């Protein structure tokens, strides 16, 4: 006996070993070196559509990989494929279950993945050759509800769930390539990454994870949050990440400097952040809160350049075309609203 | 009572009936006879030099038969002139035989003077309908349906306007000339028809619309509303086409069985009781829905919402807010049937009621839907939110 | 209804004072 | 990182009085609503005492009620368990967590494994 | 005292892994990130006001 | 123009055919009543309807179409996904009402209770309440070895309600200590103030009656309230 009190100082101390070589390459700070960078002074967003299609509340959203279409999927049971242009309905697909919690669009649009307290991962094929959208496979390994999920192709996908373990699957044999386990809490967000190598995901440990989607392995842990990660966002380029939490504090990391880059929080908003996302450069961070106004920050400069207006209930989900071309809003108004 | 057209059609008949016997009456023997003479009143026949002349009060008066035994007289002087006033060409005559209250003028005349204070209601409503749709998060069954209710105190107002330039357009020819107003008043009988027609229509218009809102709450508490945009579409068919469906036999029967002008209903006698039994029964529809809107507001109040210890009194003040919307308060004058044909004392709190009625809608709209606790914080949030 | 009876009552005396302003008119002065 | 440090606890018997404490840090303690929740020998978690920031909303459990003191420091961000009238049956494992959402009234703690926000606790033993 | 001990262990293994690992001089990173900004910069719809020809919605 | 002007054609016949759908589902859907069981465990929420995953349940009483919900298929962190419902018709809360031995796990129902009820996301939403066991709770208080007045020593001085309702053969204090349950969760209800949502407490185990007839009528009377609020009524 007795040896579980020794595990504890030596696992403890140890981390504080890692604590010191962590804030030893504190050498510079990005805000110090945005003294120098030009703000983009006051630029807002203006409401070019407003989208009038769902009965109950819209709880999450994805851009098509065309930048055109995106889909929506609805607390009602009700999955609708939409089309940012012509304003129409594109596709509708009844839920076997209700509770839908997040939907994604392939990166080839043949299928789209939804989930949500059913515990089971709901793939639908847009290239039903007998007839329209259908079941087309079922991904059921899961121990908890399906929290978020998105494609890295049109075979194998991650899937987030609050069984406090990550899943990278393959649709085909219908089980899972590996999974990935050691969060403390339920992944409630993911951003996969554009070249698929590793994933970032949020929980409600108050930690983001970095992982490998290959080896399997945790390979980083950044641990600067104040409260629980709500979403999180990998930046475009691969190099660095965003992360929405519950501290209403929006925070910067990098993956390779592998400590807190920068926060974002203010003094008035006792709210959370319900999503978070990139703008085409990186300069521009949007986030939405429960307040139901977003704040579009300087990912950079760090002072809030602008505001959207917009859905009088909270803000669900938001996301930006993967061209940067645009940026969409679902709230539990039932409206969308699509903003540049 | 006595009707514009009768008074131009018998006077010209009298005036007819002149022209045969100043035509016709015999010549004289010799000019020193006064001359017979119409004077657009009376006919005056042959004149005997140096004596009266008499002629009967016009038949046509409105108290002819009052006066069915005066005379009017001119004097015919005996150089065969009838015999004059100083000052004035008209003959000495004496019309005293044939000269001819009404507090209600102080409630009749003041309260079109007083019903400007009501074309305040309308400005009130439409920027009220204004904030409705202003913002478009308000679209909704109870919104679009509270509007269209505001729609029909709006189509009263206008008729209640309209109907007064109906009825001053009459006013004020007849201080100007009122000799075309008679034929006006035959285009107005097409006119001035379709004007009262429309006046049926507008105020059948908003008792019904209190229908389809009682209907509202008392189909809503009971059970779930069924093809809410499908059935909806019914009910505002209910709310305007009961109006039009059943009110167009009643006042196209009614003008053109009984052409009375632009309308007197109590000579009728038989239109006013049946039409009044489908609007007193939209009020009575009226009564029992909110007898039951408060009964059973105040039974869920005593079961577990006074286990909040809340004394009611006040609440229940809150829940006469509802008062204006559902407007169940005209049984007071739904009590008048047939043969009680109002009362002078009735026709004060009938009269000072009908005023309350008039300012049910500026009241209503204000009182619910221009101040409510979420539209307020709507429009205050949008405030800031264009800020 | 509600309203127009109380109204028709109004244009009941509307015609009655236009009636006697006929009389006037007609009996004294230009008619 | 996100911790709480425990002190105090041991083998003390029936009746003493402790001041118990709870170090704060990987966030603002001001925050937080705080509480200290108990996981008994063989028993599932139990919500023991919680606290609002102000230090003014104030619950117990029912024995634990107003003879037992749950103070803060948030100038210090550090947290309190005054005991009084101390039992053997209130012997047990007792962490000090802190509630997840920042200002705000409810708590999902206590929640049964695992829950992010807690110390590695202490042993608070009654002796008979 | 049994059922904690793979927590221990496997935990203990995440440190082992997770604790040596390459990391940037932060200067270097956050030039980066302003110099990815220098390229899209004007790739930005946001940022750099879009020509309603090559604007999706005027 | 022969592309545009197509897709305005087949385009807008998806359009219609998809809106004519939706206009065809916001009605069904909206007149359903959708409802939120949840209990730690051992709650008979199975049995209630005993008498579409396993969780859903579709029913129809009184021409009235309820949908139920069983989150039993969860794990115990609720504060992320508890969210997802806020527009349902009422949180129906079921607690085994004589599990204050064990550690008085009722203890930990009373604080949850208090953490729905404080959200504000469900500061919309009614809770209707399951008090289960309650044979079971009577007996296991006569029972006596593990005492509530430890854990709730108020019942010595707190009252009676008016319209006392005792089983034949039943002590006193069970009934009022029933009642005196279903007041500690009244303190609870004023602990808001706001007035939009109601603790409506139940009996089961007593008997196997439907609670249909209490499920319903409650309901109907809670969305009810949410008109009557929105009314301007309260």
């Amino acid at each position: 006996q007795s040896e579980l009190d020794q595990l504890r100082q030596e696992a403890e101390q140890l981390k504080n070993q890692i604590r010191d070589a962590r804030k030893a390459c504190a050498d510079a700070t990005l805000s110090q070196i945005t003294n120098n960078i030009d703000p983009v002074g006051r630029i807002q967003m203006r409401t070019r559509r407003t989208l009038r299609g769902h009965l109950a509340k819209i709880y999450a959203m994805h851009w098509g990989t065309d930048s055109r279409l995106l889909v929506s999927a609805s607390q009602d049971g009700k999955l609708i494929i939409w089309d940012s242009y012509t304003t129409n309905k594109v596709h509708a697909i009844p839920l076997r279950s209700s509770w839908v919690m997040t939907c994604a669009y392939a990166p080839s649009g043949n299928y789209v993945a939804c989930g949500g307290l059913d515990n089971i991962c709901s793939i639908y094929n847009l290239k039903t050759r007998e007839g329209n959208v259908r079941v087309s496979r079922e991904l059921a390994g899961h121990t908890g509800y399906l929290s978020c999920c998105r494609f890295l192709d049109d075979n194998q996908i991650v899937t987030s769930s609050g069984d406090t373990t990550c899943a990278l699957w393959d649709i085909e044999t219908g089980q899972q390539t590996t999974t990935f386990t050691g969060h403390t809490g339920d992944v409630m967000s993911l951003s996969l990454a554009p070249d698929t190598r590793l994933f970032v995901s949020g929980a409600c440990d108050a930690s983001a994870k970095l992982w490998d989607v290959r080896e399997g392995m945790c390979r980083q842990t950044f641990t600067g949050h104040e409260s629980d990660i709500n979403a999180i966002c990998f930046f475009p380029n691969g190099n660095a990440f965003a992360t929405g939490s519950d501290d209403a504090t929006c925070r910067l990391f990098d993956l390779r400097a592998d400590q807190e880059l920068m926060t974002y929080s203010h003094d008035n908003i006792i709210c959370g952040i319900t999503s978070v996302s990139f703008s085409k450069s990186g300069r521009l961070l949007l986030a939405g809160y429960d307040d139901f106004n977003c704040n579009v920050w300087d990912a950079l400069k760090a002072d809030r350049a602008g505001v959207l207006a917009g859905h009088d209930n909270r803000v669900s989900c938001l996301g930006v075309t993967d061209d940067g071309m645009a940026v969409a809003t679902g709230s539990w108004d039932s409206f969308l609203k699509i903003w540049n | 009572t006595v009707s514009l057209s009768e008074t131009v059609q018998k006077w010209r008949e009298y005036r007819r009936q002149c022209q045969h016997f100043l035509t016709e009456a015999p010549p004289l023997a010799t000019g020193l006879f006064c001359n017979r003479t119409f004077d657009d009143y009376a006919c005056w026949p042959d004149g005997a030099p140096g004596s009266f002349v008499n002629v009967s009060c016009p038949w046509y008066l409105p108290w002819a038969s009052n006066v069915l035994q005066g005379h009017v007289y001119r004097f015919c002087t005996a150089e065969g002139h009838w015999l004059p006033k100083d000052n004035s060409s008209l003959p000495w005559r004496d019309l005293s035989e044939c000269e001819e209250s009404s507090p209600e003028e102080r409630l009749l005349s003041l309260y079109i003077i007083y019903t400007v204070g009501y074309a305040l209601s309308f400005s009130a409503l439409v920027i009220a309908s204004a904030i409705l749709l202003g913002f478009r998060h308000l679209h909704c069954t109870r919104n679009y349906i509270h509007l269209n209710l505001f729609a029909s105190f709006i189509l009263r107002a206008l008729s209640v306007f309209i109907k007064d330039a109906a009825l001053k357009w009459m006013y004020s020819t007849a201080a100007q000339q009122h000799q075309w107003d008679g034929l006006l008043s035959y285009q107005d009988s097409l006119g001035c028809r379709l004007v009262f027609l429309l006046m049926q229509y507008c105020v059948a218009a908003n008792y019904y619309w209190l229908l389809v809102e009682g209907a509202y709450l008392y189909t809503l508490l009971a059970f779930a509303v069924f093809s809410e945009q499908r059935i909806f579409k019914l009910y505002l068919s209910i709310g305007w086409g009961v109006p039009l469906l059943f009110v167009i036999p009643w006042g196209i029967v009614k003008y053109l069985y009984e052409d009375e002008g632009c309308w007197t209903r109590n000579s009728n006698m038989n239109y006013w009781l049946i039409i009044r039994l489908p609007i007193l029964f939209a009020i009575g529809v009226n009564f029992l829905i909110f007898i039951r809107v408060i009964c059973i507001v105040v039974s869920k109040l005593k079961a577990n919402l006074m286990c909040k210890t809340d004394i009611k009194c006040r609440l229940a003040k809150s829940t006469l807010t509802l008062i204006p919307l559902l407007g169940t308060h005209e049984v007071i004058f739904a009590f008048v049937m047939d043969e009680h044909a109002r009362g002078t004392l009735r026709f004060v709190k009938l009269f000072t009621e009908l005023s309350f009625t008039s300012f049910q809608g500026l009241m209503v709209a204000i009182l619910y839907c221009f101040v409510n606790n979420e539209v307020q914080m709507e429009f205050r949030k949008s405030w800031e939110r264009w800020r | 209804h509600a309203e127009g009876t109380f109204t028709s009552d109004v244009s009941s005396y509307l015609e009655g004072q236009a009636a006697k302003e006929f009389i006037a008119w007609l009996v004294k002065g230009r008619g | 990182q996100v911790q709480l440090q425990e002190s105090g606890g041991g083998l003390v018997q029936p009746g003493g009085s402790l001041r118990l404490s709870c170090a704060a840090s990987g966030f603002t303690f001001s925050n937080y609503k705080m509480n200290w929740v108990r996981q008994a020998p063989g028993k599932g978690l139990e919500w023991v005492s919680d606290i609002s920031q102000s230090g003014a909303s104030i619950s117990y459990t029912g024995s634990v009620k107003g003879r037992f003191t749950i103070s803060r420091d948030n100038a210090k961000n550090t947290l309190y368990l005054q005991m009084n009238s101390l039992k053997p049956e209130d012997t047990a494992v007792y962490y000090c967590a802190r509630c997840p959402a920042p200002f705000t009234r409810d708590c999902f703690d206590v929640t049964s494994t695992t829950y992010a926000y807690r110390g590695q606790g202490t042993q608070v033993t009654v002796s008979s | 005292n049994t059922a904690s001990i793979a927590q221990a262990r496997k935990l203990v293994e995440q440190l082992k892994m997770e604790a040596n690992i390459d990391r940037i001089k932060v200067s270097k990173a956050a030039a980066d990130l302003m110099a990815y900004c220098e390229a899209h910069a004007k790739e930005d719809p946001l940022l750099t006001p879009v020509p309603a020809s090559e604007n999706p919605f005027r | 123009t022969e592309d545009q002007r197509n897709e305005e054609k087949a385009q807008r016949e998806a359009n219609k055919k998809i809106e004519k759908q939706l206009q065809k589902d916001k009605q069904v859907y909206r007149a359903t009543h959708r409802l939120l069981l949840l209990g730690a465990g051992e709650s008979g929420k199975s049995t209630i309807v005993k008498q579409s995953g396993i969780f859903e349940t579709k029913f129809q009483v009184d021409k009235v179409n309820f949908h139920m919900f069983d989150v039993g298929g969860q794990r115990d962190e609720r504060r992320k996904w508890i969210q997802c419902f806020n527009d349902v018709t009422a949180i129906i809360f079921v607690v085994a009402s004589s599990s204050y031995n064990m550690t008085n796990r009722l203890q930990e129902a009373l604080n949850l209770f208090k953490s729905i009820w404080n959200n504000r996301w469900l500061r919309t939403i009614s809770v209707i309440l399951f008090l289960n066991k309650q044979d079971l709770l009577a007996e296991k208080v006569l029972a006596g070895k593990s005492k509530i007045e430890d854990y709730f020593p108020e019942f010595a001085r707190y009252t009676t309600p008016e319209d006392a309702t005792p089983e034949p053969g039943e002590d006193p204090r069970v009934t009022r200590a029933k009642y005196f349950i279903r007041d500690e969760f009244l303190r609870i209800s004023t602990a808001s103030g706001d007035g939009r949502h109601y603790c409506y407490p139940h009996f089961t185990c007593a008997v196997d009656t439907e609670n249909i007839r209490r499920v319903f009528n409650d309901c109907r009377d809670i969305i009810q309230r949410m008109h009557l609020r929105q009314y301007e009524l309260l």
